[PDB]
């Protein structure tokens, strides 16, 4: 069931500090009042970057898997949250783990994310909002702060959420 | 705040990381642009006067 | 009339003994990336041990790497042969640039490569380092593809016993009796940023006390300038190093 | 004598037959193979330092 | 003169005292990068003289 | 939004076998000239040889 994303998902297009200005930029953004696809776990495509919104009340969704073929012939990164701390691992998983490089251990509601893969870096931006009880993506405007960039040098063309609510996926276009 | 095709618009950023052999062509693109901007201002002021 | 040089409290030397002197570099198709942080990048302790055949820097100048101060540095290490060192550059094509290791067009960093025939070459042959020569399409910048599936030109799976089915990795065969054109070379690619974030790794410059209300030449984390210095009442962000104007 | 490196700065090597100089100084030394690249203006290394 | 990083005279029997001159070791069975090269650098002036 | 690529009806591969792999090339003073026509210049089949 398709919904709309009204003035939603505006992140920081670069890492240059600038204040008290007006910046006119051409970049990969989620266009205003665009379609979003709502799921109430298929292998969703990852065209140029995604906006992933999760409207949850009891922490159903936790983490993602990104890959090329979702096999053990290709690198795949998991970003999960096993109820204590967030782990990030890029290995040849069997969607055990072998031939692998990166590892990182770090120690109703709406949680909205932007994933963007460019120049061998996976940028993850995160934003939070205290939603009320609905069955739709609410209107509003919430900017998204940059949480972390990962030096994972892989192609990401598919992704898949990891569950234990609903979640909405929208694709980024050059605007 | 424009760079006119140089690496940056800040003159103290070109001189901080480029030697005296490579920074000659980068500075000489800022000087030409700032000169022609000043000349455009003076021509507009002359007609207004 | 004056000089003011201010650098952070960093005293450790960068691991020149673990990135340049290692028992085996990875192959070019599985190049390894390592982060370098919180040290003093000297580049002058290598004059006695490691002699560089190629040392070329893009976006900076090599003479200015002592008074410039970086945010974070990444080192990508691998092994190529002698005449493939010319393809470790921006804006380049070939077999290494297409299918193995591609640098961005707007690269800012330093490419440095040196000859190792004493340790990477054996009299009977060192058939360990491999490169990929068959692939469906080129590579996006700063990516790797360590898969080893068989290749077929039509685009369907096959068994390499059959016909028109090839393994996509060739072996570099290094000997001790061959010219530089087919002699082993170790390559390290360093990527800098120079952002507004606080600095982690930078070079050996001695610090000087602050001189105020005088026309001085200052140097704050590699920001050369000229002007008088006064105490300020401005309010910065916790991560900000400088501010600008319209 | 066959030259492995012959590079001219400020002039052009094709124009050294119809060009006439005032005084010429020759500095001579011996380096190894991969240190010939450090005999250039605006260069660093151990030979140039 | 012998070299010491602190900036004081020393005798190279002792510690942190070095002779600041390495020898080029040239052989007939080494690659182009570690073979001897002779360099001549010519300086022109082109004045009104 | 769209891609249109149009190329002529050419399918032969250029003689990379007869140009780069010959039993003898001429000397530099008697260099040889050859015309190449009506083929597809791949440049990517030479990565193996
Ligand atoms: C990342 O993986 C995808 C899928 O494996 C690659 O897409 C392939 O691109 C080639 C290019 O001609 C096509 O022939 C294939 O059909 C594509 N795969 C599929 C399943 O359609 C993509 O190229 C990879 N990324 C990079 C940078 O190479
Ligand atoms: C969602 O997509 C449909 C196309 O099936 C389009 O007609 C509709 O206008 C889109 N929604 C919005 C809010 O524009
Ligand atoms: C994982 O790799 C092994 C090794 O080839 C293979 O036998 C197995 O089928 C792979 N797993 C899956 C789920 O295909
Ligand atoms: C979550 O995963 C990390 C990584 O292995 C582990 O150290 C930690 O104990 C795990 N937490 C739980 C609650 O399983
Ligand atoms: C991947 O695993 C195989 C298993 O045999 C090994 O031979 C190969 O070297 C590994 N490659 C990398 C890049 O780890
Ligand atoms: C330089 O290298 C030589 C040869 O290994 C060694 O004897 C000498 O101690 C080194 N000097 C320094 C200062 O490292
Ligand atoms: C590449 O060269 C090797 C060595 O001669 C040969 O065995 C192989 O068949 C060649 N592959 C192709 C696709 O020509």
């Amino acid at each position: 069931t398709q919904h709309t994303s009204s003035m939603r998902g505006v992140y920081y297009p670069d890492e240059i500090f600038r204040s008290d200005t007006l910046y006119l930029t051409q970049d990969l953004f989620l266009p205003f009042y665009s379609n979003v696809t709502g799921f109430h776990n298929p292998v969703i495509p990852f065209k140029d970057g995604i906006y992933f919104a999760a409207t949850e009340k009891s922490n159903v969704v936790r983490g993602w898997v990104f890959g090329s073929t979702m096999n053990n012939k290709s690198q795949s990164v998991i970003i999960i949250n096993n109820s204590t701390n967030v782990v990030i691992r890029a290995c040849n998983f069997e969607l055990n783990a072998f031939n692998c490089t990166f590892e990182y251990i770090s120690d109703k509601h709406l949680r909205e994310f932007v994933f963007k893969n460019k120049d061998g870096f996976l940028y993850v931006y995160k934003g939070y909002q205290p939603i009320d009880v609905v069955r739709d993506l609410p209107s509003g405007f919430n900017t998204l702060k940059p949480i972390f960039k990962l030096p994972l040098g892989i192609n990401i063309t598919n992704f898949r959420a990891i569950l234990t609510a609903a979640y909405f996926v929208g694709y980024l276009k050059p605007t | 705040s424009s760079n006119f095709g140089a690496i940056s618009s800040v003159l103290n950023d070109i001189l901080s990381r480029l030697d005296k052999c490579e920074a000659e062509v980068q500075i000489d693109r800022l000087i030409t642009g700032r000169l022609q901007s000043l000349q455009t201002y003076v021509t507009q002021q002359l007609i207004r006067a | 009339s004056g000089d003011v040089v201010r650098f952070p409290n960093i005293t450790n030397l960068c691991p020149f003994g673990e990135v340049f002197n290692a028992t085996k570099f990875p192959s070019v198709y599985a190049w390894e990336r390592k982060k370098i942080s919180n040290c003093v990048a000297d580049y002058s302790v290598l004059y006695n041990s490691t002699f560089f055949s190629t040392f070329k820097c893009y976006g900076v100048s090599a003479t200015k790497l002592n008074d410039l101060c970086f945010s974070n540095v990444y080192a990508d290490s691998f092994v190529v042969k002698g005449d493939d060192v010319r393809q470790i550059a921006p804006c380049q094509t070939g077999v290494i640039a297409d299918y193995n290791y591609k640098l961005p067009d707007d690269f800012m960093g330093c490419v440095l490569a040196w000859n190792t025939r004493n340790i990477d070459a054996t009299s009977t042959g060192n058939y360990n380092y491999k490169y990929r020569y068959l692939r469906h399409g080129k590579l996006r910048p700063f990516e790797r593809d360590i898969s080893n599936v068989p290749f077929s030109p039509d685009g369907k799976p096959c068994t390499p016993p059959a016909l028109n089915c090839y393994w996509p990795l060739n072996d570099y065969g290094f000997y001790t009796t061959t010219g530089i054109g087919y002699q082993p070379y170790r390559v390290v690619v360093l990527s800098f940023e120079l952002l507004n974030a606080p600095a982690t790794v930078c070079g050996p410059k001695l610090s000087t006390d602050l001189i105020k209300n005088q026309c001085v030449n200052f140097n704050f984390n590699g920001l050369t300038g000229t002007g008088v210095l006064t105490p300020s009442s401005k309010r910065f962000q916790p991560f900000q190093q400088f501010g600008r104007d319209v």
